């Protein structure tokens, strides 16, 4: 997994590669590592998929609960603070790597949220195995108050970095813009990774594979 | 007859009645008396004993919380004494927890919270007794009265028991700008022996402590000699 | 939870929940146990043949174990968690000691647990007398019953339910200590006669002997009440 | 610490502490739903007791999630217990099945904690009936849940003061046909027939399930509809 | 009186009933005394006395630990539980700093385990007196512990049944009894014990404990052979 | 390795308005072969139907379990249970184990009557949810699997299509691994209709 | 039997709420808050009899939390019993969310607390009326704007332009509610906000009141901390009521 | 507090625990509710409360599990209850958990007697300790088993429930009970006991028609076993019959309901006869 964010001048993006591995092997091409946790907050994940599933869920379905009891817009404070308390908890067993984006009335937020539950507030985040490659590209070309599309290129750039040079990540760039606003999450904003060779379509004719005993029920 | 069996209960005037009947538990009780001066604070106590043959230092009705601060028990002793542990409980949480002497302001709080959780359930019942917090913690000298109902409230001067209204006018005939705590052992211990009914409580010694710049802001039974 | 005192002792030394459980026992229908030489009969009424309940055979007479048998008399509901418990004891006993539990046992754990009812806050007494027949593995056989206070007495002819004291006085005046299956049979029928109505279709009576547990069937039964009944007739002429 | 039943049966059979709080929920404001075919409204009066409560602040309708939201009458302070639960629910539902809770299972699930306190010791009943309006794959629902834990659906109902007056005049009312924008129409007449005074976006509060969601009416929204009536 | 059913009840004239009439157990129990001098506490306690050949014996008087007993008055259960209290809170004592509770604390520990009695609904006041007599770096201490949670530090008392004329005989000597030794004590505290006997009956090994502890002296009951050293030789003259 | 013991492949199939999902038929432990007539997959409703791999005990507890459950809500819920929340239920109750987790790989293949849409979810034994719009698959096989459907596996097949690439999938798959094979029982649902066919392979 | 435990009487009253309102009124203190364009102000009658209890001492106001402070109306030590939990209830939020309790969320989970004791027997209602006051940040702008939430025995929580609660909390009322046909009361300037509370509070109490028988909190949108006003603030106030 | 203790779970004077005979006073006020087992299968008829036009169905997708007055427990045990519908529900999820707890242990389905016996220990559990009132419910479960085929159970407040060739429960049980005597026999179509069934619930109810706005039907029986799925367990035995719970549609209804119109009519051209 290589996932990423960056504060741009309105808001964040997320950024997140698709391919999910069991070992070795590409288990889904385009799996969406970009997760919803309100409104206004994005939350990307790296870790252990289960974890990173799970402890996203269980906060946006607390945000949701608490957004009514409050009437008032999720602030990404409030989902920093229930992941890091519950991951902490955990002493890490839980292994979620966290990037938390959104944009509340205090303004742009984006976070890390590691999985013993340390937190790092900052401009430019990155998580998952293609982290460091994608940092590079971040460290490299981020500068302060960059566009949406300055930033929202620098993000797929920063993504590819670990698409290319990190085996755990792969396939093409979902992107999510958080601002003020609204949430655009754009899938497949850059897909480097296309169709090399046309699918030679082997045709096995009915009746190839040899039948013992066949059960119809109509419905 | 229901109205006021249990303490969880208010009546239709919208009063806690075995709360206000533990108050009369204090009303009825030896009197008490203090004062909050810049040296410090004192609280003479009024023993009314039973018998001849006590020891001296009998049914003690102050007890120092802390070094800093000291309660007096006006009202039912056993019942005193479970506030002084309570209150001891927190000045030592305040030391263990937060290493500093427990505030008077705080320590009197922590004693109503604490007084008053009894007034609120079915299944215990209020206090019988009006602690006097007495305190010279870095809040400077503080002298405190929670009653039965768990209201706390601040005072130069108090009485509390069954000649409070009488010693209450004794005690308005100071000057609590002026007076030292040398003074008010004297004033305060005078205040008791002229309330004291001479014919019906035959039997009694005035217990005096004080915490004062005198006692190193201690919280100390004054000596024999100052007492009369 | 709610462990309110229930069971208090009253001014005359009265435990009235646990006289009040026993006033729920008299009106509970009467069961009988008659112990022979070689065999324990246990005889119940039941609440007569209303055409609806099922023609399927339910028995009114609980099986604890293999060896045990209780008829109870009271509320139907308590009595099922008492069997229930018992039934219970006898396998957590197998499980423990691999022996099969002494009916005796049984007895004085069914009677501990109903001993307890009438002293755990929160609880009303067991509304239920019991009646246990059963043989020890070594070939003895016993009968019991136990009543709501959880005092348990051994009997060589017992009755619980309506008019117990009716049929006890009846039955110590008959009862005859050796007594063949046939004869103790007999007895329980005449016994539950005297205050059951006059109906053969009413009393369901179980006969244990070792290893060998058996209902009469309405057949094997009606040849008896026949024969008792016209014995009651004999002893209405001599009176 | 009291775990002793405080609802229990008389020798008449009926439970008096369950019949005093379906009074309790009768003596409420005026609450009121209509299911359409396309939608459903539930609108509520909430009558301030002076001028200087800031009317934004009473909260007569309530969200319990995306897709259903409610509105009740009698003790507000209890329903608010209901409701939190209710929202508990909706979640929790979400947390296990990636999906919206059905109406039907959620007025299951407030009809058990009314039950609870029907029955368990030490608590008396909840004294406030609840209108639960929501949208899941069987369409549109409007539920009335008492306090009893007896739960109805219904097509048009009222719960509150004025409540038998506004199920006579719901009867004539309502059609089959009746779209959304006609039941909100029809909703806001029957609230108009019990009410003393003019209604405003300030007086009234009106919850409507519409496509796939419920929302609240804004005051602006809420204005629209009360210049037609 | 709707008002002495609950300890948790308040009187409307500011009286606990529950409290008071616990008292009365304390006050029909059969007569104890203390007695302390400058190096010695005695304990004299009433048993009951034997009708005709026949004899009972009930455990009224109790050692604590080396330095400290009791004497109860009123619901010997009672007693039984608070003496294995104070058995238990010794122990403990002794086993955290190897000496003897001091008996100021141990007197504020029994007042304390009183009235956790008598404010909780569940609980009721212990309907027992007690006569904790100790010895201590202090020196000797005598406290009657009483239902109410009260407790009294004493240079004399009695308590139980007939107790005020004990307490009369004890008001008359008691200002003399530091300059005492300790078998001028346990006269004294006989002579009162005395006091609190019916019409005709006298003291004797068969119906009266002593117990003493002091300086260099463990907590000892004496019964039989050990009593008749003060017992035989003793006859109450006016 | 636990998951190894008892050996079992199980693998799902998306086509058009249709998927197939297909077990081998061994029960093992280790290499010791206690049956050839033990198929992993087990039908929840008409529309769904799930396989589990892993340890045998845990297939059977867990699929107990969610026999459970889907009952419950059937009688809860007064509906069936579709493949989205079935998946996200299994997600859910593997994830209650996270710590101490069953070993089960459950496959889940749905269809929605309606829509036609098909819903595959592969899972690891601590709920991580696998959605992919082809084809997943889980057991002892999986490696050797994933080869067979990339390879044979085009979007939009027909069932009969479908049917054949999967049953070659799973056949040569598990003719490459020790501990799974003696044929298959595969199962294509439609909206219309469920076939289900038990598959020659070999003896081995 | 239905008026000294929590349940409902036959006309589906709970008599010991009712009673716990009658709590609120018996010390025959009234507080006034008001809310103004960028201020709430709590207004408490402070009345010590006794030339010798210390003035200081005793306070109906108190800090929740810097941002929340309330003002306890009825049994002053239920009124503290209730600060203890909801100063409880803000801690408890501020570490499991990160960020400071807002007043209408400590409000309902004061009211939520309130209704527990009107439904669970033996638990006495606290016989007080809870005034918050404080800003809250509007999430549209990120301006602060001041907020007055009370709730009440019942659980009842509200939030309000102004409010009396106390001894003629009706009378009080009543002249609020006359001085609100007249002026807009959320366009007032917090001087102008201040003479209308300390007037419903003259008029109320039927008297003429001094600065040292008042203590008045205070949130501004400029300092929203929750401050105390001191007496010479109040004194200029009193004087601005006394001429117009 | 102890002061305002109804002493709920306590014996009476007379042996009797009042809030169970309230609680069985309370059932009599509710709908009736008849049950005819015959060999062919069981039916449950019951009287639903009378329908405002305001009412809404509960679009609920399968039709046969839930009604007003019929409950499915498990796919071979059904119930109806009268009493407090609030405590039905409770029960009747504590009972679907029983019966699916034990299909989860034995895989196989529970025993009717045997849900009947843990569905009433839950109740007697609340006449003997905590407190609190007993379950204000009688069920009638009606369900299929291998042991003893097709059962129909009544079930009371108190605990104690009893097997039933036919039974009532509700508004009339009395009436109910006597007009099942007279009709039922051993030997019973369904078809034949869903007429009773009906004739009864129209008797109690004094309607001259049977009112279908008004009657529920749910009907246990075998029907033949489709979904076998053999393959996918070759060693498990599929019974050809599987029991299946259904609540009668209105259209299902009206001719079995139109049978027991023309029997009263038939039966009152009778009385008109004996007259004569």
């Amino acid at each position: 997994t290589t996932i990423v964010g960056v504060v741009y001048r309105d808001g964040v993006v997320l950024g997140a590669d698709t391919r999910a591995t069991e070992g070795s092997i590409v288990a889904d091409k385009r799996c969406r590592k970009i997760h919803y946790m309100a409104p206004n907050i994005m939350c990307c994940g790296a870790g252990t998929s289960a974890d990173t599933e799970a402890v996203t869920n269980m906060v946006s379905s607390h945000l949701a609960l608490h957004r009514l009891e409050t009437g008032k817009q999720s602030r990404v404070l409030e989902a920093l603070t229930l992941l890091k308390r519950h991951l902490y908890r955990y002493q890490g067993h839980v292994s979620a790597a966290l990037v938390l984006g959104g944009v509340d009335v205090e303004g742009p937020f984006l976070a890390t949220i590691a999985p013993h539950g340390s937190t790092d507030r900052l401009p430019f985040v990155t998580m998952g195995s293609g982290s460091i490659a994608a940092m590079a590209q971040l460290e490299a070309a981020y500068k302060d108050n960059m566009t949406c599309e300055e930033a929202k290129e620098l993000v797929a750039s920063a993504i590819r970095k670990g698409i290319f040079n990190d085996p755990y990540s792969g396939t093409q760039v979902d992107v999510c813009v958080i601002t003020k606003d609204k949430t655009e999450l754009t899938i497949g904003y850059d897909k480097p990774n296309e169709r090399m060779y046309p699918r030679q379509e082997v045709l096995l004719p009915p009746g190839t594979t040899p039948v013992l005993k066949e059960e119809i029920r109509q419905l | 007859s229901g109205h006021d069996q249990s303490t969880d209960v208010f009546s239709a005037e919208g009063r806690v009645f075995q709360v206000e009947y533990a108050g009369k538990a204090v009303d009825n009780s030896s009197t008490a008396v203090a004062a909050c001066c810049k040296d410090g604070v004192v609280v003479a106590v009024e023993k009314v004993h039973t018998s001849r043959m006590l020891e001296k230092g009998s049914n003690n009705r102050i007890h120092a919380v802390d070094r800093q601060a000291g309660i007096c028990i006006c009202g039912l002793l056993p019942d005193g004494r479970a506030i002084v542990s309570r209150a001891r409980q927190e000045a030592e949480n305040s030391r263990d927890i937060f290493a500093t002497p427990i505030r008077g302001s705080v320590l009197a709080n922590r004693v109503g919270e604490f007084m008053h959780a009894y007034t609120t359930h079915f299944a215990y019942r209020p206090f019988g007794c009006s602690a006097i917090i007495a305190s010279y913690a870095d809040d400077g000298p503080q002298l405190f009265v929670s009653d039965p109902s768990g209201t706390v409230a601040g005072y130069y001067g108090v009485a509390l028991g069954k000649a409070k209204t009488v010693a209450k006018s004794e005690l308005e005939k100071l000057d609590f700008s002026s007076l030292t705590c040398d003074e008010a052992v004297g004033k305060l211990a005078s205040i008791l022996h002229e309330v004291h009914d001479k014919q019906k409580d035959k039997l009694y010694e005035v217990e005096v402590a004080w915490v004062c710049d005198k006692s190193d802001r201690k919280f100390v039974h004054v000596p024999a000699d100052m007492v009369p | 939870s709610y462990d309110r005192a229930i069971t208090v002792f009253s001014p005359d030394g009265h435990l009235f929940q646990v006289e009040y459980a026993q006033e729920a026992v008299k009106k509970g229908l009467a069961a009988v146990g008659v112990l022979g030489s070689d065999s324990v009969v246990i005889a119940v009424e039941k609440k007569s043949a209303v055409k609806l309940q099922d023609s399927r055979t339910i028995r009114k007479i609980y099986k604890v174990d293999a060896n045990i048998y209780l008829a109870f008399a009271g509320l139907s509901a308590d009595a099922r968690v008492l069997i229930n418990k018992a039934q219970l004891e006898c396998q957590r006993f197998s499980l423990n000691y691999e022996d099969t539990m002494d009916v005796d046992m049984l007895v004085r754990y069914v009677a501990g647990v109903q001993q307890k009812s009438t002293q755990s806050g929160g609880s009303r007494p067991f509304g239920v007398a019991t009646v246990i027949g059963g043989f020890n593995e070594d070939g003895k056989p016993h009968l019991w019953k136990t009543d709501p206070s959880g005092m348990c007495s051994a009997w060589r002819a017992v009755a619980i339910g309506r008019h117990d004291q009716t049929v006890i006085e009846y039955m110590e005046k008959s009862y005859k200590d050796g007594m063949s299956r046939d004869e103790c049979v007999h007895f329980a029928i005449k016994s539950l006669l005297e205050v059951v109505e006059s109906g053969s279709r009413n009393i369901e009576l179980l006969v244990l002997q070792y290893k060998e547990a058996r209902y009469l069937t309405e057949e094997e039964l009606q040849k008896f009440v026949v024969e008792v009944e016209k014995e009651r007739e004999e002893e209405a002429a001599a009176k | 610490e009291a775990f002793y039943g405080l609802t229990t049966f008389s020798p008449s059979g009926k439970l008096i502490q369950i019949e005093y709080a379906t009074t309790a929920a009768g003596k409420g404001t005026t609450a009121l739903g209509v299911k359409a075919t396309d939608g459903v409204v539930i609108a509520a009066k909430k009558k301030a007791p002076s001028t200087l409560v800031d009317a934004s602040s009473i909260q007569k309708v309530f969200v319990l999630d995306e897709h259903v939201g409610c509105t009740y009458s009698g003790m507000g302070p209890d329903c608010r217990v209901l409701i939190d639960s209710a929202r508990k629910n909706c979640q929790q539902y979400k947390l296990m099945y990636n999906e919206p809770i059905p109406i039907s299972q959620l007025v299951r699930k407030i009809s058990a904690i009314y039950q609870e306190f029907t029955q368990s010791g030490g608590v008396r009943p909840f004294g406030c009936s609840l209108l639960v309006a929501g949208v899941d794959a069987n369409g549109y629902h409007l539920y009335q849940v008492d306090p009893s834990g007896t739960f109805w659906a219904w097509k048009a109902t009222a719960i509150g003061t004025g409540s038998p007056d506004a199920k006579a005049f719901l009867e004539k009312r309502y059609t089959v046909d009746m779209e959304l924008e006609d039941a909100v129409h029809t909703a806001l007449l029957t609230l108009k027939e019990g009410f003393d005074g003019q209604m405003t976006s300030e007086n009234t509060q009106v919850g409507r399930v519409v496509e796939n969601r419920f929302e609240i009416l804004s005051v602006d929204q809420l204005r629209d509809y009360l210049d037609q009536i | 009186n709707e008002y002495d059913s609950d300890i948790t009840t308040w009187s409307p004239t500011g009286r606990l009933f529950q409290i008071e009439y616990a008292n009365e157990a304390v006050n029909n129990g059969s007569a104890t005394v203390g007695v302390k001098g400058k190096n010695f506490v005695v304990l004299a306690a009433l048993k009951r006395s034997p009708v005709a050949e026949l004899s009972s014996y009930q455990e009224k008087v109790f050692e604590i630990d080396e330095h400290v007993g009791m004497s109860i008055s009123g619901l010997v259960a009672d007693g039984r539980v608070l003496a294995r209290y104070l058995r238990t809170e010794c122990m403990n004592y002794r086993y955290m700093y190897s000496n003897g509770m001091p008996m100021n604390q141990m007197a504020d520990m029994i007042g304390e385990k009183h009235q956790r009695h008598i404010q909780c609904s569940g609980k009721r006041p212990f309907g027992v007196g007690l006569l904790l007599a100790g010895y201590d770096r202090q020196g000797p201490h005598l406290y009657q512990t009483v239902p109410s949670g009260d407790v009294y530090d004493y240079k004399a008392t009695a308590m139980g049944v007939r107790s005020q004329a004990s307490r009369t005989y004890l008001e008359r000597h008691f200002e003399h009894f530091s300059d005492c030794t300790l078998d001028e004590l346990v006269t004294h505290a006989l002579k009162a014990l005395a006091s609190a006997t019916s019409e005709g009956i006298e003291l004797n090994v068969k119906n009266t404990t002593i117990a003493i502890v002091g300086k260099d002296t463990p907590f000892t009951i004496f019964e039989e052979e050990s009593a008749r050293k003060y017992l035989d030789g003793f006859k109450m003259r006016p | 390795s636990i998951m190894a013991y008892s050996g079992g492949s199980v693998m799902a199939m998306a086509g058009k308005e249709c998927f197939v999902i297909i077990s081998d038929n061994r029960l093992g432990e280790q290499l010791k072969t206690i049956s050839t007539e033990v198929p992993k997959l087990h039908v929840v409703n008409d529309s769904i139907v799930y396989g589990l791999t892993g340890l045998r005990t845990d297939q059977q507890t867990f699929a107990n379990k969610v026999q459970f459950r889907t009952e419950m809500y059937k009688l809860r819920e007064e509906r069936d249970i579709t493949g989205k929340a079935f998946a996200a239920m299994i997600t859910s109750m593997l994830y209650e184990a996270r710590f101490g987790p069953w070993f089960v790989e459950p496959v889940i293949g749905s269809i929605d009557k309606s829509t036609g849409e098909v819903y595959l979810c592969a899972t690891d034994l601590i709920g991580a949810p696998c959605e992919p719009e082809d084809y997943v698959c889980a057991g002892t096989a999986a490696e050797s699997l994933h080869g067979m459907c990339e390879a044979l596996w085009r979007p939009g097949m027909s069932p009969e299509e479908l049917f054949e690439i999967a049953a070659q999938a799973m056949l040569s798959a598990c003719d490459r691994d020790s501990l799974s094979g003696y044929g298959a029982v595969a199962m294509i649902v439609t909206k219309d209709k469920v076939t289900t066919r038990l598959i020659k392979g070999r003896k081995d | 039997f239905d008026k000294y435990i929590t349940v409902f009487s036959p006309e589906g009253s709970l008599y010991q709420v009712e009673y716990a309102f009658k709590a609120v009124t018996y010390p025959g203190l009234l507080t006034v808050a008001i809310r103004c364009k960028d201020a709430v102000l709590v207004v408490t009658q402070h009345l010590i009899p006794d030339r010798l209890m210390r003035p200081d001492s005793v306070t109906a106001l108190y800090e929740v939390t810097p941002n929340i402070g309330c003002c306890m109306t009825g049994r002053a030590p239920d009124g503290r019993a209730l600060v203890q939990r909801a100063r409880e209830e803000a801690s408890d939020y501020q570490y499991r969310y990160g960020v400071e309790i807002p007043i209408a969320v400590l409000a309902k989970r004061m009211g939520d607390k309130a209704q527990v004791r009107t439904q669970q027997a033996g638990l006495r209602p606290m016989g007080v009326v809870s005034t918050f006051i404080g800003m809250d940040q509007s999430d549209q702008d990120g301006s602060l704007k001041p907020q007055i939430y009370t709730v009440d025995p019942a659980g009842w929580t509200g939030g309000h332009i102004a409010c009396a609660a106390g001894k003629k909390q009706v009378e009080a009322m009543a002249f609020l509610e006359k001085r609100q046909k007249s002026t807009e009361l959320d366009a007032l300037t917090q001087k102008e906000a201040a003479m209308i509370a300390l007037a419903a509070l003259q008029s109320a109490i039927g008297t003429a009141v001094k600065a040292k028988e008042v203590e008045v909190g205070r949130c501004t949108a400029a300092n929203p901390a929750f401050q105390r006003v001191p007496n010479s603030e109040v004194e200029e106030w009193l004087t601005a009521v006394a001429e117009a | 507090s102890h002061r305002y203790d109804s002493r709920t779970t306590t014996f009476s004077p007379e042996g009797r625990l009042y809030q169970v005979e309230y609680a069985v006073e309370a059932i009599q006020q509710a709908g009736t509710v008849i049950g005819v087992c015959t060999k062919d299968g069981v039916v449950l008829a019951g009287e639903k409360m009378v329908p405002h036009p305001l009412f809404d169905s509960e679009s609920m997708q399968d039709k046969n599990t839930s009604g007003e007055k019929m409950y499915k427990i498990a796919e071979h045990i059904g119930c109806s209850v009268a009493g407090v519908t609030s405590d039905a529900y409770a029960l009747l999820n504590y009972a679907r958990l029983s019966a699916l707890r034990h299909q989860y242990t034995f895989q196989e389905p529970m025993a009717i007697e045997d849900l009947c016996r843990i569905l009433c220990d839950e109740k007697q559990l609340y006449t003997q300790y905590g407190g609190v009132r007993p379950y204000g419910v009688s069920f009638l479960l009606v369900g299929w088993d291998r042991y003893y085929g097709y059962q129909l159970y009544s079930t009371e407040p108190s605990g104690d429930y009893s097997a039933w060739s036919a039974y009532a429960i509700g508004q009339n049980d009395q009436v109910a009970h006597a007009l099942l005597k007279k009709d039922w026999h051993e030997s019973m179509t369904l078809e034949d006991g869903m007429l009773l069934a009906l004739r009864v619930l129209g008797k109690t109810m004094d309607t001259a028609k049977i009112d279908l706005d008004r009657v529920e039907v749910a009907v246990m029986r075998k029907v033949p076993a489709s979904n076998i799925d053999q393959l996918l367990d070759p060693f498990k035995h599929h019974p050809k019959t599987t029991p299946r719970f259904q609540i009668l549609t209105r259209s299902e209804l009206k001719p079995h309901a139109e049978r027991a119109d023309q029997a009263r009519e038939a039966e009152e051209k009778a009385e008109a006869e004996r007259q004569r």
